[PDB]
């Protein structure tokens, strides 16, 4: 029974924080999948991305900057805070946030 | 300024797998931010990967994500390299890095230790 | 090899058959269970089925009760405020039925 | 609708192996299929089904994970890829059609069936 999400995307509005006194930086995820036929349709979807801890949020915080392309592993969680706002909750050593470095 | 010491390279055919270990002198390593580099024949000492202290944030080269990937155990003061689908091109010399400031950086100019380095050489 | 892509498993309720702007889904809801600590949480998805075929197959198959592993895309769809669903459609998605006993 | 399984054989315990099945005739691409096997002494038990489109697939949950099902349309054909053997994977098996286009965990609703292969995992 488990729960497992794993997005490729742009980083947009980063931002620290906190939520139940536990430290948080969010950001939102952008992700573009160009449908694969043998036409031309392209879906887009952002995502909010939550790094818990207050070592990872620092982490995270400190080094993922607007407009980096990162890989992100996490549980899709839905917030009921009849409406349900979806959030990936990232925390190690289950989820990671990887930088991808191009050029 | 911590001592650190590469393993696990060696003689490889290309498609391969391999993982390399990086063991670091005393304490201080849970504190540390951890890097890969290497550098092939002709060309100036390049980025691999690196990760965080704690470690969720890792951070790789985008021509290298997918076949490589970077972890920690800090129960034995050691950080890995596991390289898959091995090529030519990944014909090296692999060194491990450290930062102080617990992140780890694509920026040579950011580690303040450096390993001796461990020899990959990928028979095409 | 997918920028967008989740995989939950868990069971099944709420089968529905329908139209979104006229393409045919077949649609459920799954329920993933994640766990002085003990962290008990509950996750209730909404699963989109979608293809001619794919829709219709999902329907005369999967009952409610099953437990299934769901593969897809998040995503999401408003109308003033925003509905998360999750898309399956061959051959990215896939609704795989795990047979207990 | 023909049915015949190709690559069967016996393999070290720990070992992957891929199964095939190729049916004749043009229908495949509306067939559910499916596999079946069956060990020396024992009844012929469910493992993986796949639906005519390809995105509805079945499994035996203590056999889920380890094996995989999928089919290629084009070259009329159905795979059964099976990760990790175990001498408990030793036994006989068989394809199966759908005509009705699902798959099923109940034999008795398939209308087409293999000669078998012979699967033969070592130790034990």
């Amino acid at each position: 029974s488990v729960n497992s999400v794993t997005l490729v995307g742009v980083v947009h509005d980063i931002q620290s924080g906190f939520v139940y006194e536990d430290a948080v930086t969010q950001f939102t995820l952008t992700t573009t999948s160009i449908d694969t036929t043998h036409e031309v349709v392209v879906e887009k979807d952002h995502h909010t991305i939550r790094c818990f801890g207050e070592l990872f949020s620092a982490e995270v915080k400190q080094k993922v900057k607007e407009g980096n392309v990162v890989c992100v592993n996490g549980r899709l969680r839905l917030s009921p805070q009849h409406f349900y706002f979806p959030y990936i909750q990232v925390q190690p050593p289950h989820g990671q946030v990887a930088v991808i470095h191009g050029d | 300024q911590v001592q650190l010491q590469e393993s696990g390279g060696g003689l490889v055919q290309a498609g391969d797998s391999l993982r390399l270990s990086c063991v670091a002198s005393g304490r201080a390593f849970s504190s540390y931010g951890m890097g890969w580099f290497r550098q092939a024949p002709g060309k100036e000492r390049a980025f691999v990967a690196a990760i965080s202290r704690s470690g969720g944030l890792t951070q790789y080269a985008e021509s290298l994500k997918g076949r490589f990937a970077i972890s920690r155990d800090n129960a034995k003061n050691t950080v890995y390299l596991q390289m898959g689908s091995l090529k030519p091109e990944d014909t090296a010399v692999y060194y491990c890095a450290g930062d102080l400031y617990g992140l780890g950086s694509h920026m040579e100019n950011e580690y303040d230790s450096w390993g001796q380095g461990t020899q990959v050489t990928v028979s095409s």
